Order: C-alpha cells, then structure tokens, then sequence
C-alpha cells in the first residue's frame, strides 16, 4: 500500500497514506518490522520503526494493520515469556534458532499452538452479558484457574452461542454475540490498544496490607495494597535482588516483572530461579513461575518493545484486576524507558525539555500511576483487586534532581531511598528516614496494630532513634566522640544493630529467609527493649562497658535470626526472640545496683 | 596553667585536622557540580532554538 | 553519482534513490583513491554518507560515486587468531588476510543467541582483589575505571596478561573444557600505546594467544565506532560455531564514546546531558547487550571494557552509564598507585548486584562469597575510622576502631599487592583473606553466621 | 572562477564553484586574500576567509588555487620567524614597514631571494628511486645537521633529470620526474597539507633521550625524546621562562617553537633573545636561532593560522625527522589553540560539546599527539629522528579541570608540575615531587643503566626520600624533632640538599642551570652515598651533632656541586666527584669510629 519516501535514521517516512490513526501498527517493507505512526506531515506519515534497520530500501512496501499497537488478553499469558511488543519468546527460538529477536521476525501475538479448556459460566443462553463480566475460565495452572475469560469492554449483548466444556484452540469460535443481528463471533482472546487505561467499576481506598517479605520495608515504611512506589539506586543497590524475593513472597495472587532494558543474564537469572526455587503459599511444579509471568527486554532490543513495556505490563495488571486478582507490578527502571524517549524525541526533531528528554515526559509518567490503585473489578460478579505499583529509576551521578527522579517523586506518594555509603558495607538495600517518607505509614500502624503486634508505638521510637543518629554521627566526625553524653552513645550503638540486621539483605551462608511482619515486629521489640534499659541504666550511673559486652549474645542472635527459617516457636512469636526479653531484663537489674 | 593549655591544646589539634579534611572538599564538590548542572540548562536551550 | 557538497563527516551526495539504509558506497577522489563510506541517512534523490576513513578532499563533479549494493557486514574467519588486521574490516597494517566463512551484521541483532541461563562458571585473572571480593563469570562484564593519572594501558594488560595463565589451571580443575581465545581490539589510542600492548602479549605467552584489530587516531571518528563492532562480530562466530570460550579486552571505551558525541556536534542533533548525545545509550548498549553465553552453552563472550574517565568524576555520563548496564565496577584508584601499591585496586565502590552470578562454587568455595562480603564490610568500616583517626586523634576513638585501622592497613599491604608475574589461585586467596580477619574477635565477628566463623577462622 | 554570493561576517560563500575539494585553498577578490573552504552546500561553496573582507563587494571573482593549503618543507626554515600558516614576517618588516602582515598582503611561503647549494645523492638518471630516498642535501649550517632533500613522499618513479651540483633558487626545478609521462617537475622544497600527516619507515615507542640541560628534568623524572608531555601554563610570569631556557639549553638537533596563540610579550622576546644568548656546544652565526625554526602567533593573528599553528609546526618536526634528526617541539598553549576552535565553531554555527569547546577537541588532540614520537626514518640508509612534543596547557576557566586539560593528560604519559610560589621567587624551573609522574620512567632508566650510569637506583631513591621527608616533617610539628632518632634527622637533612642543589636552579646562570646528563648523575650519586653512610654511622654510635662535624669536606662539596663547570677533563666524567667518592669513604671510618 504505501511506498517509502525516505529513511533517516530508525526515523521512515512514507507517501500515499489517507488515514492511519494514532500510533497505528504497521510492518513496514519486507522484512515486516514494527512501527508506530507518531505524527503526519502532508500525505507522507512520519512512522517511527524501532527494529533495527540497517537495510531498508526506499520504495518498499507499508503495511497498515489498521489499529493501534496493541495488546492481546486471553488464555496463557502465564509461565509464558514474552517481549515488550508482545511476541512470544519461546515461539522465536524455535523457528529463527535465534534465542533473541533478529532483525526481521514476524511471530502473531500469542500462542495459537495450546489448546486450553473452556467451561461455560453462570452465563447460558438468552443471557445479557456486558464487559468484564466471566463468561468462562480457563485452567493454566496446578492450583487455580489463572485467565478467566472476561467478554471485552465496549462489546455487548445477549449470548446465542454458549460453547460447551471441551478443549478448544486459541482462534477457534467459542462465543457468538446478538445485538444488530450477529455483532461478531468471539474468541478466546481479546484485544485492546494499550494506550487507552481498562475502565474500573469505581475505585477503592487503600488501606490493606501489603506484605512484600521484606524486613527491611515492613520495619521502616510499608507499602499498602494499591500503592505507588519510587526508589531510586544506582548498581549495588540490590534492585534485581529485591524483585527476586518480592516475586517470592509476595502475597499478591499475580506478579508482573517488565524489564526496561536489562543485562540479558539479570532476565537469564530471574527465569531460571523462579522455578528452582519453592513458593510460601506452595507451588506445585515451576512454584513461583506459576503465579509470574515475564515481560523481559534488552538494552538493545526493540525500542518499541522498551518504550510499550509499562503500557502492556499495566493493561496486564488492569486486565486481571478486572478478573478479581491482586496484582503487583514490579517495574525496572522507568528510568531506561526514559532513555527511549530520550531517543524518540532527538530522531523525530521534536524540541525537547531539560536534561535532552522531552517535556512530555511528565504527563506519560502520571498516566502510568493514575491507572493503579485498588478498585471494585469491572463486570457483574463483582470482586476486589488491586495493582501495587514499584517503580525504580536511577540517579545521574548521585544527583536525585533529573528530571526522571524528580518527575516519579512527583506522582509517588511513597519513597524509598538508597544509600551509596551505606551499600559500600553492604547493606542494600538503604533506606533511612530523610529520604524516604510513605503517606500509607499512619493507616497501614492501625491496621498491622489489629492483626496482632503493638508496631505503631515501637515505629515511632524507631523513626526517633535513626533521625537522631544521623545528626549524632555528624558530631563524632568533626568534633569527636568526646562531646558526646551516654544516652546519645546508646542511640550510636542500637542504630549500627538496625542498620545490619534489616537493611542487609546479603548472605553469610545463605540469602535471607522470608521474614514477615510479625517477625519484623520481635526485632523491633528486643532492640527498642535494649535501648530502653541502657539508658536508664547510665541514668542511674552504670559503665557503657559493662551494658554492651552483657547484650553479646543477644546481638549475634538477631543478626542471625533472618536466616533461619521463620517458625522456631511460632511465626507470631519465636521462642528465640522471647527468651531475650528476659535476658535484658535480668542484665539491667545487675548493672542499676 | 600548665594543666589547663594541655587540655585546650587537644580541642585546637581537632579544628584543624577537621576544616581541612572534611570542610574543603566538601564545599568544592558541591559547588562544581551544581556549577556544571546550571550551565548545561543553559546551552541546550540555544541549541533548541536554533534548530 | 557525484557529490553534491561536503560538511564535516557528514557528505551530501546528489544520487538516486535506488539505495537502503547502511548500503555500502565508494567514494572515488580524483586521486583515483577510494575510500569506503555508508549511508546514514537516505532520502528523495539524495543521501548523506558518513565516511569511514577521510573527511576531507571530497570534490562535485570531478568525484564519482559507485555503489557496492551491500550493506556492511564484517568478514568473520575462526583462523583469526595469531593473525594481524587493522579496525577497518581488513588489514591496511598489511598483515594475514581475514577471509570469510559467515559475513555477519554489527547492527545488534544478526541471529544473536544469549543468554537465557546465566553465568555459572568462575573465570579467574589471578588477582585476589578482582576475584574475591567482585568475582568475574563466563559472561560478566566489568569496566575497569582509569585515570589520567594512572597508566591505564599498564593495568589493561596486567588483568589480560595473568588470565592468561591462571584459565588452563581452571580447565584442568573443570571450570571449563572449551578453547581461550583473546580478542584484543584498540581503537583510537595512540601509536605509543598500540606498540606497547603488543609488546606486553609477546613476553607472557605469544600473539598466537590474541587477535588484533589496530585503529590509529589520525584515522576518523567514523571509523572509531565500527573498531568494537568489528571486535563484537569475532567473538561472537567463535563462541557459537567451535564453542570457544571468548574474552574480549576493548580499549579505550572513552575513545569510543567521545566519537559518538562528535556526531551530534557537527550534526543539527541536540545532544543531552553534558553535551553528550540523547541516544548514546543505544550506541553503548549494542556492545554490552551481545555478551553472555553462546547457543550450545560451551560457548562464551566475556567483556572487560576499559575506560579511562577524564575529568575522574563519577558524575561524568560515560561511567554512570556503563555503570548501571554492566554486572560488576571495578575502580581503580591513584592514591594506591602513589603509595606504591601494584595493583592499585580500591575496592571501596568496587560493587557487582549480580554478586551471585560472579562467584562460583563448583571450581571455587562456597566460602568464597561468605567470606568476601565481611570483607568488604570490614574494610569500609576501617576507612570511615581513617577519616575519624585525621580529625580526632586517637584521643577517643574505641577498642573497636583501632582493630579496623589495623585491618585497612594489612589489606592494602598484602593482599592487593602482588607481584607482576605473581599468580594466586583462588583458594590460596581465601587462605590469605583468612590472616586478614583472624585478628578480630568472635564478637566483632557477629554479622557472619556462627556455622561459618566456628568451620574457619 | 567562482562569485561571491554572500559575505556574512568573516564567513563567505561563493557560487560556480566546481571540482572544489574541502581543504582547498582559495583567494578571494581582486585583493586575494587566502581563505579555505571549510564547507559545501550544493553549488555554493562557504570559506572561512581569514583576512578582513572589507572592501569584498557580492560578485567579485574567487579564484581556486587548485589545489589544498599547504606548506612549504625544504631548506631555509632555520633562522625565520613565521605565521601559523608559515607566512615569513621578516620578509613584510622589509617591504611593507610592518611587524605584522595587514590585509591583502600574502607572500610565499620560502623566500626566493635565498639561494642554497644544492649538492646531489647517490642515485643518477636511469636510476629508479622511492618515496623518501635521499635524492641530495643542502648544507648551510654547520653548527648542526642541514636540510637533507628527498623525494617526495607517495612519489616514485625513475628520475629523468637530475640537476647537478650548483646553487639554485627554492622557487626553480632540480628535478624531473618520470612516472606515467613527465610525472610533473619537482622543486628544492615539497608541498605537504598539514592536516595530513607525513610518513615515515614505521612509528616506534621512544626509549631515546638527548641533553635536556636542565638538571631537574633529567633527576626528578627524565625528558626523553619522542615524548608526550603536559607543562602547566602561568601567562608570562612562568611559562616565557622555562620555555626560552628549553629552548637554550637542549642541544637537540632542532628545535620547532610554535607559539599558538599568545599574548605579544612572549613573541616579542623569543626572536630578540635567540642571536643574544650563546650555544652551549660552541659556535656562533646566531647561536641558538640557527637551530630555531620559530612559528610565533598573539592571539592577535587570524583564528584560522591560531587553529593551524600546531599543525604546521607538528609537519615541520615530521620533515625533520624523516632526515634523521631529534625535535624538540615546544608549543605554548593548546588552551590558546583550542580557543581558535571554540570561535571558528560559532561562526559556522556549529553545535560545540562542553564549556562551549567544540567536540572535534578530543579526536583532534589524538590525532596530533601521534604525529610527535620516534620514528625509523624514511630514506634508503635509514636513521633514527624523534620528535618530542611538550605542550603548555594553561588556565582556561581558571583551573585545570577544563576539557583542554583533562584531555590531554591522559592521552599524556607525563606531567611536570611547575610551583607558583618559587616561580614567582624567579627559581626556575621548581618541579613538585608530589605532582608529577613519568609512566616512561621503567623502560628509559633500563636505556641509562645500559649507557654507563648507576641511574635506575638513584633515580628511584631520589623519590623515597623526598616523598618521606614531608611525612617525618609532621611529626617534628606536632611531636618534636629530640624525640626523634638521628637516622630520620638524615631523611631530612639529605632531603634539603636534593632539594636545593636540583630543583632550586636558577636559569640565570649557566653554572647553575646548565650541566650534561652524566654530571646530574654524578652529582646525584654523591647525595646518595652519604645518606645511607650517614644512617650507619648514627646507628654504630654518633649523633646529628657529631655527624654535621665530621662529615665536614665532603657535605661543604656537595652543596657546592652546582657551581662546578659542565667539565674537568671531559664533559661525561668529572674527576671532582670519582676522587670525591674516596674522600667520602676515608671520612666514614672516621666518623664512625
């Protein structure tokens, strides 16, 4: 149809185009290569292909496919691999012997080969049926139905044709829908361009747990169920670390991994470990795989699988919302989906904003988030789900004022910081208190408080004990530690504790073990116990000495105690943890008198 | 007084080991990058029209 | 056709719009030389070539074009080894001949196979504080970060030469099972430099162990950045067809990505941050992303790029960039190189993320990671009491503090010092890293497990 | 030929320019003033015009030179002071009644008033000669090494004429050439572009030094030739010195001195000191300034002869080389150089890179730096040439933190660190042993202990002792020096005589500031022997008192070392210090016992 006019750069522009939407896919000439069009200049529609081209001849064929880049939402998106512009990994392996995208493939969208097991739901014939709603279930997993089979939004009607309870393939008919006679036939999957947002009954306040395993987030500032995270880091700042043990414990019901741009050995990692690795809930054959599904690109893989990647994760997310699942996506790093509009906007010749990255940049950011949050799912039966957003960007060179960092702080209502000095030592991730802050921080007490343990009391000399230290330290440095008064020695001390025993996530034998809010309260119970009693001690005159060397044990037991395995007593309560209290309170007396 | 110049020696040895070591690198550092960041605003922006 | 005009590295032809993007063209001077150019940019009736070799002498209508018809691909042989070409897809150093058995693509992608299993295996440069406390792998990618200051070549050989070495001693041991083939490509540096290097090989082994691809600074820009393509295309072929191990060694980064930024200059392109380009990540990640295992997982490209920073800043673009895709950091400081340590390896920002990739332990401990990161711990603990040692004295500091200055000082004394020719194999490593925190006591010892400190002390 | 279409500033585009290359040298007007075609967009053709285009109305003629800016490289070099795009400006002192050369005046780049003896080689017609091959020579000097002739580089053939001995004019043929028909006629001088460089047999590392003269550059680091070398600036008050010293006191075959982009004051005194100082080798008909060839520009001069300057003077050097002779290039600023670039940018409306310095900086600074080093002379017998560039960067942002600066020195192997406060004292030159470094340190002091002297064991010492000196120095402050042994009392006290007798020179006085390569050695020899004599001796019972005392003679001597002639009975052995060695050991067992 269309006749290219020019090449310049990964930037074509091609005559004889009457129409063409908004970022419409194409395959462009015969090698069939992915494009958008981004603008139209005249009869000739600048289009942006963002495979590699090194080869394209001028007067080569366009071919529109006459909607935009989009998404497919159907059976097997589960322990199923797939890129940024929605090929199937695994299909390219096989028939290009090419383990990565080569220049000039063409594999369709999913997976046409599996066939999948359809049952029909609460919904027969001469039923009215609207989008969202379960018109069925499809079994792709040991223990649950993972892609329940929703009728698309913006598509209505009563059904004619209720296919029965058998095995099907992927583009076989399953469902024929009447409103204005037949409106069209229905397959398994479902398409939807991925720059519009899925549309939500109503959305809900976040006020639920989120338990993400992690010690060192549950103790400091914990995220919520619909939150929004930023964290920031520079490598050694254990990002691809954090996800591995995020995806692990992770209460949600689904995990999205997207990755931006990555090493190719990180996404080589993450895929192998998921299914050598046991789940916490159980998992029966590939454990954690069951319950992720991987978006996974490389630093020069596809520009438009790069910059798609937040977008087909997102509607991933928002699709099984929509189903009634929690879901918790795990984004790394926007700030590498920020290098390919870097990109975009110098090929294009479209004037950019600070730093070379365009102004727009703000706006496509705050859309991304806006869409997350927990919500009432779209359809009749009507469930809860939700989609916990974190995002990790990047400093340039410490600076946290880029326009990437400044622009996600901007959206985010939970930050989470990192600490160069303090990932040296190895205790990455590093997040203090005047680099971090979570609104969610107040509810979320009130809630943990109900389910068992007394954490808000505990947070808030927690916070007290780390703000003070900082502006002590500062005062050993320049002037010594001969200024200093024996309390203040005590807040050096319990917060060198803190610093290790949660922040380090770093082995001595083994990574650390799934530690749960409850665990995480009992370490906050002994070190804000040990303090407490110190200081009185010195209060009431007693030697520092012989306060710290009498803690000894106790110390070298709470390092410890996160690798072992939670449960040495109980979840709730370790026998460990509970014989400690009574060790501090045996010392104290011995020093006072 | 001979008590009382050796405890003042020890805080005066502190001061100036302190501003030279940690004071003076401090303050270059901070004002050479924001130096480098401010003029970068600067140029692009003259790029920007004249393209 | 003919030349229209000429600006700068970019040159305007006048043609036909017959050709496709990268096609090759020949320019003919009027000299009757001809040089080699492709198009970058097409357009109706007209293209804007950037040419390899030259910028200047370009004429109208007394030069002629003539197009090759294929758009480049680098000629890749397996018998490159031992064999003398020049950063240009061939020889014009006059040495043995490439020849081609595969013509591939240095786009990025050509049938490129990687990594869908990670690096498992330990590959050594008989220097302990490389391997201990950052481990390198069968795929892991380190950026030797230098100084104008320090003798960056020096260094770049040190790593190459004793790996040399050390990596038979590992197939023995059954790390590995496949060949060692060196891919040495320098591009731009200076004629000094260029005959030093070969030198260097010539007295550890041979230049049998090595290919060389030499490109002189007095030769473009244009044809700086096809030197690491060319490079990319050898390890590559070797590592998929004859399941070869391949370590490439490419020196200097930096001279490749100041090339990247002279076009945009001498372009209408508006460059980013620091007056460096807003698609200079693509240009670095073409060489970062075609690196781990090689389909049949017995074949291997392993990376050591080597940058030089200039300004030594770590808020420069080059090493923040490079930083954040590559596996591991390994700094490399000129306050070492002064006192008179050899190598001058400070590891205090040295940091890997992919830290269990790294290391191994099937040829290598378990206790070898266990051990590294208390180390590392343990050595930055002794550098914040050295700063505290200059300003307090030793009128206050602790019974704790005093262990730590001791520490710093044995660690940069014995361990990071070796000599030039003086290999330690990973396990005597430990044995010496085991001297180094023998002095501290079991309650200073406490962040380890007790499983560990109890088995070995 | 061409018409002007436009004059825009300095910038002039022309029309109906065809076959124009893009270095071709052009004249512009009915004045012809030299520019060169930086540019070509279509027809038009855009020149840099370096003199004023004042005067130029559109529609006067362009006229091609037909053929690229060049130099001129042949006898009569020495003794001529010239422009950066080798223009003599002795020759407008006697025509024009000017220093300086003003608008619409160009001359050629010999003089052909000047007429050499041209005396021919070894090969005779009929023979077939090569690029390079010495074809004949002019002898006009006989205080060094003259003007060896030889066939043009890239030219071969089979000689048909070969003019005999006799004097001819520069301007007029010596030599035709046969190769393809007459290949053209050839004249005493060749053209080269500058921004070329000329071949040679092969490029080697150095490992050759030469006669410096200067006794701190020799003991602190060595000077070799063939070596890249940063010298930091200081406007006048501190470069002019060291320079006009580098340039008196080596006695390297040749000496290239371009002087970039200066301030007027420097120029000034260069070409009215070289006749007034005197040969440290014997000799006179202008001493120094006949091993001198001078490009000197102020920044006053045309920015496209600033930009060219190096250039020039680097081919110059190249020329020398290929007859076998060692060059000292001494440039004075690449800061100065590189401010041509920043200017010449903003009127083309180039885009520069950082602090408004172009990015053609780095690649060209690469480019240049390899040019200088030591070569296999081309030439059928062979030789060995050098050539040593040492560049002066100075302050251009009132640090060294500067693209120019922080380029260079890492491209550099060497660095010279000059001090301010003994500069200003007029101590010159006073190089920091803190500073500085030589990464040429290992194979050259290999190339010296081969030769005849103890060099890699003193050289090395000489360091160590300094290096340790400010480190026992702060524990005389804060501890006391009587508490401390007599052994690090000698580390200092040798330390002071290294320091005033090598660095402490003064360039005033020629028994104080010139001395051969193997006097240095001696006296560094001396220095030695008596520290380590001086730390037994305290050890086997004797104190600093004791010690000042009995060393007496010898101690007086060595702090008298400089003020001795470069001779005694040669200028390679000083007998003074081989009988010094005896007096030395005679003491010690005095001393001692």
């Amino acid at each position: 149809y269309g006749a290219i006019y020019s090449v310049s750069g990964p930037v074509v522009i091609a005559e004889n185009m009457i129409g063409c939407a908004m970022y419409e896919l194409v395959k462009v000439g015969h090698d069939n290569l992915v494009g958008e069009v981004i603008r139209i200049d005249g009869d000739k529609a600048t289009i942006q292909v963002y495979e590699e081209t090194a080869g394209l001849t001028v007067g080569d064929p366009v071919l529109r496919t006459g909607k935009p880049l989009s998404v497919e939402l159907g059976p097997g998106l589960m322990e199923t691999i797939y890129d940024g512009i929605q090929r199937p990994l695994k299909a390219i392996k096989e028939e290009s012997q090419s383990i990565y995208i080569p220049r000039g493939i063409d594999t369709p969208a999913l997976d046409r080969t599996i066939k999948w097991q359809f049952t029909p739901g609460k919904f027969q014939v001469g039923d009215h049926i609207s989008g969202g709603d379960i018109y069925g279930s499809v079994f792709e997993n040991s223990l649950i139905s993972s892609h329940k089979i929703l009728l698309p939004p913006r598509s209505r009607g009563t059904i004619t044709w209720i296919a029965p309870a058998g095995e099907y393939t992927l583009d076989e008919k399953i469902l024929e829908v009447e409103f204005d006679g037949k409106k069209s036939d229905f397959t398994l999957y479902h398409t939807w361009p991925v720059r519009v947002p899925r549309p939500v009954t109503e959305k809900l306040s976040a006020d639920y747990p989120l338990l993400t395993g992690q010690r060192v987030l549950d103790a400091l500032f914990p995220c919520v169920q619909g939150g929004t995270t930023c964290i920031p880091g520079a490598f050694g700042c254990g990002k691809t670390v954090i996800s591995q043990s995020l995806s692990k414990y992770s209460n949600s019901d689904a995990i999205i991994y997207v990755g931006c741009g990555e090493r190719g050995n990180e996404m080589a990692e993450v895929l192998m470990e998921f299914p050598e690795l046991y789940t916490e809930m159980s998992g029966t054959k590939e454990p954690i795989m069951k319950r992720t599904t991987l978006v996974a690109n490389t630093s020069n893989m596809p520009v438009a699988a790069r910059e798609a990647s937040i977008y087909t994760g997102i509607t991933l997310a928002e699709y099984f919302r929509d189903q009634g699942k929690n879901v918790s996506m795990i984004a790394d790093s926007s700030s590498r989906w920020a290098e390919a509009l870097r990109e975009i906007s110098g090929r294009l010749g479209e004037m950019p904003a600070d730093q070379g990255f365009p102004a727009y940049l703000g706006a496509k950011l705050a859309s991304f988030y806006e869409r997350a949050g927990k919500a009432v799912a779209l359809g009749s039966p009507d469930r809860t789900g939700s989609v916990s957003i974190v995002a990790a960007v990047s400093p340039a060179g410490g600076d946290f004022s880029d326009p990437v960092t400044t622009a996600t702080l901007g959206i985010t209502q939970v930050f989470w910081g990192l600490d160069k000095k303090l990932a040296q030592r190895k205790h990455f991730p590093s997040i203090n208190t005047s680099v971090s802050y979570s609104k969610y921080t107040n509810v979320l007490n009130k809630f943990y408080d109900s389910n068992y343990p007394e954490f808000p009391v505990l947070r808030d000399r927690m916070k007290e004990i780390l703000s003070n230290a900082e502006e002590l330290e500062q005062v050993v440095q320049l002037v010594g530690k001969s200024a200093l008064s024996d309390s203040d020695k005590i807040t050096l001390d319990v917060a060198t504790l803190i610093k290790e025993d949660f922040l380090q996530q770093n082995g001595y034998s083994t990574y650390d073990a799934f530690c749960p809010i409850w665990k995480t309260f009992d370490m906050m119970r002994a070190f804000i116990s040990y303090h407490d009693e110190a200081q009185k001690a010195v209060a009431n005159g007693a030697n520092w000495s012989k306060l710290a060397d009498s803690t000894g044990d106790v110390k070298h037991a709470v390092s410890s105690s996160k690798f072992f395995e939670p449960s040495r007593g109980e979840k709730e309560v370790h026998g460990e943890f509970e014989k400690l209290l009574s060790t501090m309170q045996e010392r104290f007396a011995e020093s006072t008198d | 007084a001979f008590i009382i110049l050796d405890e003042v020696i020890k805080v005066t040895n502190r001061r100036v080991n302190a501003i030279e070591h940690v004071i003076i690198p401090r303050t270059e550092n901070t004002i050479a990058y924001i130096n480098s960041e401010l003029d970068e605003l600067d140029r692009e922006e003259f790029y920007r029209l004249k393209k | 056709n003919t030349v229209s005009g000429v600006n700068g590295p970019l040159v305007i032809l006048e043609k036909v719009k017959f050709p496709r993007y990268n096609e090759i063209v020949n320019l003919t001077l009027p000299d009757g030389t001809v040089r080699q150019g492709q198009v970058l940019e097409i357009r109706g009736d007209r293209a804007i070539v950037q040419v390899f070799e030259g910028t200047s002498g370009i004429d109208v209508k007394k030069t002629t074009v003539e197009f090759t018809g294929e758009s480049l691909r680098i000629p890749v042989s397996e018998d490159m080894l031992g064999r003398i070409f020049d950063g240009s897809g061939r020889p014009i150093d006059n040495g043995p001949k490439v020849f081609a058995e595969d013509y591939l693509d240095i786009n990025g992608s050509p049938i490129n196979p990687y990594a869908r299993i990670y690096p498992e295996e330990m590959i050594s440069t008989g220097v302990s504080a490389i391997d201990t406390m950052n481990s390198i792998a069968r795929g892991q990618k380190i950026p030797i970060f230098s100084a104008s200051g320090l003798p960056h070549n020096e260094i770049a050989a040190q790593i190459c030469r004793q790996a040399g070495l050390v990596r038979p001693t590992k197939d023995v041991h059954d790390g590995h099972e496949e060949n060692f083939s060196i891919v040495f490509a320098a591009m731009g540096v200076n004629l000094e430099t260029a005959r030093f290097f070969k030198q260097d090989f010539e007295e550890n082994g041979s230049l049998e162990r090595t290919s060389l691809f030499l490109n002189l600074a007095n030769d473009p820009t244009i044809e700086r950045i096809i030197t690491p393509r060319l490079a990319l295309t050898t390890a590559e072929y070797l590592a998929y067809q004859t399941e070869r191990h391949v370590l490439t060694i490419l020196t200097d980064m930096s001279s490749y990505a100041d090339a990247l930024r002279e076009v945009s200059a001498a372009r209408e392109e508006v460059p980013g941050r620091r007056g460096y380009p807003g698609y200079m990540y693509t240009d670095l990640s073409t060489i970062y992303e075609r690196a781990g295992r090689v389909e049949g997982r017995n074949g291997s490209i392993t990376q050591i790029p080597i940058l030089t920073m200039p300004n030594d800043d770590i808020t420069h673009p080059i090493p923040d960039l490079t930083g954040y895709i590559t596996e591991g950091q390994i700094f490399v400081d000129r306050q070492l190189h002064n006192k008179g340590i050899y190598p001058p390896i400070n590891v205090l920002p040295s940091l890997s993320r992919l830290m269990k990739s790294a290391i191994g332990e099937g040829m290598t401990r378990k206790d070898h990671g266990d051990v590294s990161n208390q180390l590392y711990a343990k050595y930055a603990i002794g550098k914040d009491a050295a700063a505290m040692k200059a300003v307090v004295g030793e009128e206050a500091l602790s019974i704790e503090d005093k262990l730590s200055l001791e520490f710093l000082e044995k660690f940069e004394k014995t361990f990071i010092t070796q000599g030039a020719y003086e290999d330690r194999t990973v396990f005597e490593s430990l044995d010496q890293a085991w001297s180094l925190l023998r002095i501290y006591p079991k309650e200073m010892l406490n962040r380890i497990s007790p499983k560990i400190l109890d088995e070995f002390y």
